[PDB]
């Protein structure tokens, strides 16, 4: 699936 | 309200909401869990049942702020004498996930390596609770050519009805197996137990097997003291399954970020195979996740036992207790590998760091099993 | 620590920390709080365990002056799918004391004498959820010499499990009396219910009964629409059991001290006749006493809807809507009393108020039963 | 027994 863990790896950036 | 930018949201709020717990008044920390409370769901979204764990993991912790109100609202729970659902999510982790059944396998292969050619073994096994593990061992003892051995296990767990339970199912495989079996149930907690003190019979070979049971001592040298208490009895092999994820951090905020990074993952495993709705994916998130969640958030000192570490700084410490690495067999891990093709268990993937085996979910480690020798 | 001096002390605290949340700030709410919170056990004096719950009962006021500790504190508990424990407190209740099965004797008694020479009868049950209720009418329907009349009873509840399950146990029982029996289930909560929709075949008889259930209706003149529309239906008897204790208090503290009243009686039953470590006397003061004391204190409004009363004030409600009191017979009243010398149930003595009955345990009124006829 | 409804009695003379 849009992983979840996904999620925290796009925002971490930021 | 719409869904996947809630997702980064929830996260941002988590930490916004952890900074003011750890420095300073909860006037701004009641702001973010308000808000956090209305996007967060135990059925919804793999992030939104994270924030809806780690959200009440938080009051918790600004509860015990004011001992007064967290004492009063616990003040009714005496009466809890429930063990049937205790086992029940025992059982479930078991099914719903591989990690026990891969952890098990690789035991017991290991094992089986170390008792060739042995006509008395001795096992201990520290928080004794799942019978399966030793199912599986006195199939496999009986399989091999030479014949099935005299066999001893000593089982730890705080609760007589488990032990019990245990024995009764474990007996009555080993007779029909036609093997010599003994089982000796020691009812303590692991704090309180005392290694040296255990009965050994001389002749025997000892194998100790610790699953998921190493990292409750660093909550109280608590460790090494442990270790060495192992060490004096001089096993054959120790095998130690430990969770693998910096989970014990100094800080809230550096052991919140790090935690919710690995249960994002296993969480995923269950939204992946499982429909949202089955109160199974909800009894395990909740009764065995949650609790760990809550633990390593909300509880601190010696009331934290989480304190899960990586792989390597376990390897240092048992090194430490002079114990040697057993490398683990390339065919036990092509096993586990094939276990992990089938029976869904779709993502999952196994590597190795030196002689031990790490489990990972979509390149995130999460457990790691490890076979060590008794040194000099 | 001594003991019979602390029970004077534990109520001093309660008013003491009382007053603190009503008027101003939770500081010196905390040190009473706290001071409570180490003296009150669940499974210890009866004291004890009164204020055990009412020190819960004041926490959770507290926390919704910050609905986000509140909200995020209740975050994971919306997968409740459980009515089996649901009840076996409702059985408990009715084995454990004596209110229901006084009340379904008088009702039936009450309810007999008006349908005398009525081949066609027609009763309406608010909240039927015990079955045995109607298992009594069945039986004594049989039993009086004329012979059982043809026999509808409408069901109102909630949840469609336990429609399904009384229907199942009074249709079985119906046709092996050789009764002419139909169960009508309707599934709707007591606000939305509408009374004046429901089915009437005309040439029957009408039966009203309200166990427990007139009382919700003050949280929402939400009272006096319901008892006329029941009036609308021209029963032959309306049967009223309710609590005879005056709980809806304006302000926390006279809602508070005579709660504790009638609280404390209804836990002397407890102790005086149960085992302190047995399960189901703790599982019906926490389960179904401590969850009404919750709703007196925790709760105002419209989500407060225990607002139990004095027999007087619904003497003169059910007045208002066109209803005349009908005398309970001296012969019923006789059996009340003779139910509550057997079968332990020693110190419940019950009085007449007017016509109407009331069930009281050493001199301290707990429930009142009333039979009213449709005026005009 | 030695009532818990006396207890409050007593408390609330004082």
């Amino acid at each position: 699936s849009m992983s979840a863990t996904a999620l925290l790896q796009k925002a971490a950036q930021m | 309200l719409k869904p996947e930018e809630r997702g980064l949201y929830l996260i941002h709020l988590l930490l916004t909401c952890a900074n003011h717990v750890a420095s300073g008044s909860l006037q701004n920390a009641n702001a973010a869990l308000e808000q956090l409370s209305h996007l967060a769901s135990p059925d919804g979204d793999t992030m939104q049942r994270i924030a809806a764990y780690f959200t009440e993991a938080l009051a918790n912790r600004i509860l015990k702020s004011w001992p007064g109100l967290y004492k009063a609202l616990n003040a009714t729970q005496t009466r809890t004498n429930n063990v049937s659902e205790e086992i029940h999510v025992r059982r479930l982790f078991f099914e719903m996930f591989p990690i026990l059944k891969v952890s098990y396998l690789l035991t017991n292969r290991a094992i089986l390596e170390a008792m060739e050619g042995e006509k008395m073994v001795h096992v201990i096994d520290l928080d004794a609770s799942e019978p399966a593990q030793w199912l599986a061992l006195l199939q496999a003892f009986n399989s091999r050519p030479e014949g099935p051995p005299h066999l001893r296990i000593t089982g730890v767990h705080h609760q007589k009805e488990v032990l019990e339970q245990m024995a009764h199912r474990l007996i009555e495989e080993a007779e029909k197996l036609d093997i010599p079996f003994q089982f000796n149930p020691v009812v303590s907690r692991l704090d309180c137990l005392n290694v040296e003190q255990l009965r050994v019979k001389t002749g025997e070979a000892l194998a100790v097997s610790s699953v998921l049971q190493l990292h409750t001592f660093l909550a109280s040298g608590r460790t090494d003291s442990f270790l060495n208490a192992i060490w004096g009895l001089s096993p054959k092999v120790m095998v130690v399954t430990e969770q693998d994820s910096d989970h014990n951090g100094s800080t809230l905020m550096e052991r919140l970020l790090e935690s919710l990074y690995t249960y994002a993952a296993l969480f995923d495993c269950l939204e992946t195979k499982v429909p949202r709705t089955s109160q199974d994916r909800i009894k395990v998130e909740k009764m065995l996740f949650g609790e760990e969640i809550k633990n390593i958030i909300s509880c601190e000192g010696f009331e934290r036992r989480e304190r899960h570490e990586k792989l390597e700084k376990w390897s240092q410490r048992i090194d430490l207790a002079g114990f040697g690495n057993v490398p683990l067999s390339y065919y036990a891990m092509l096993q586990a590998r094939r276990l992990l093709q089938g029976c869904g268990f779709d993502g999952y993937r196994i590597k190795e760091e030196s002689g031990c085996a790490v489990i990972c979910w979509q390149d995130r480690p999460l457990y790691s099993v490890s076979a060590w020798r008794c040194r000099k």
